[PDB]
């Protein structure tokens, strides 16, 4: 081999030691990106008038039936994603010293 | 006029239009908190989503080239 | 899983070899091409609390057999020794995805050269031509799920 392999797998280890690093950095995007779409899908609350206070509650009431069910239609998308998944993975799958040193020095 | 659809928006009425005004308070706060958890599920649920389309088109690569 | 163990052999300490070298010395003592035939590791093996058949014997021979002799000489008893002495396959596919950034599903040339340039060393060209090869074991440049499990296999 033109280099070590003592030098290759120094490198290998170094190629997995940023690749973790760009995971963990992916997730700190993931997390701003989360926080930043909740912000503009759940804008916080802030105060009022007791009659037209209860109209948004009444709103309130009818988005959380719409929420989920948005949440659900992705969810199910999710679901049969694992079946596939499961599916798909099961179709390729069929495709000592420290004891002797002692005992002899 | 539908029965399912009369039936559906009276949960509002039932859940809301009858009572206190302090405890309109306290119950629209935690009415957003259920949107707002929802919204961080569906979040969530959406980027498994494309996370999956990448797992699997690789296993669509690997099936083929492993024929 | 094997060029991972001449890198421990490379980097045995001359203090390490020479115990080794010192008990392999004791290990071959009555043998006559002065390796460990089959008489040499039965002896050491049933006498240490063990007793392996004489053809399960050879299997740890064939094991660091690179010669064919049926006899594991010193240097192939220092591939046995550090072979006695990594990553979770669910934990490579995750970092698979880090490698193709195009995304395409493999792990072609240039996607490897930006990694390794990212690592901070200094890459040279043997450096990229020795790793790709071992990576790509069908030479089509790009790297395979299945290869790169085999290209990370217990690496730290
Ligand atoms: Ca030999
Ligand atoms: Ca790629
Ligand atoms: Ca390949």
């Amino acid at each position: 081999s033109k280099i070590s392999a003592s030098r290759k797998l120094q490198l290998k280890t170094l190629l997995l030691q940023i690749a973790k690093q760009e995971l963990e950095r992916e997730a700190e995007e993931r997390r701003g990106e989360k926080g930043r779409a909740l912000s503009t899908r759940a804008q916080p609350l802030e105060l009022l008038g007791f009659a037209e206070l209860q109209d948004l509650a009444r709103q309130l009431h009818a988005r959380v039936d719409k929420v989920d069910e948005e949440r659900y239609d992705i969810e199910a998308k999710v679901t049969k994603n694992i079946t596939e998944i499961a599916d798909l993975t099961q179709k390729i799958f069929d495709l000592s010293a420290d004891a002797m040193m002692q005992a002899l020095l | 006029r539908e029965k399912k659809k009369i039936l559906a928006e009276r949960r509002k009425v039932l859940a809301i239009d009858h009572l206190n005004e302090d405890q309109l308070r306290e119950k629209a706060k935690e009415l957003w908190q259920s949107i707002y958890n929802l919204e961080a599920e569906k979040f969530d649920l959406q980027e498994k989503f494309k996370q999956q389309k990448y797992e699997i088109n690789v296993l669509r690569n690997r099936i083929n080239d492993n024929q | 899983m094997d060029d991972i163990y001449k890198a421990a052999v490379e980097q045995l300490t001359e203090e390490q070899k020479n115990e080794f070298k010192a008990a392999f010395d004791i290990f071959v003592l009555g043998a006559e091409d002065g390796s460990i035939s089959t008489k040499e590791l039965g002896k050491v093996m049933r006498m240490l609390g063990q007793n392996p058949t004489p053809e399960e014997l050879q299997e740890m021979i064939d094991e660091v057999d690179e010669d064919g002799s049926g006899t594991v000489d010193f240097d192939e008893f220092l591939v046995m020794m550090v072979r006695s002495m990594g990553k979770s396959e669910e934990e490579l596919s995750d970092l698979f995805r880090m490698f193709d950034k195009n995304a395409d599903g493999y792990i072609d040339l240039e996607e490897l050269k930006i990694m390794l340039q990212a690592t901070g060393e200094t890459i040279t060209e043997d450096d990229i031509e020795e790793l790709m090869k071992d990576g790509d074991k069908n030479n089509d440049g790009r790297i395979d799920y299945d290869e790169f499990l085999e290209f990370m296999k217990g690496v730290e």
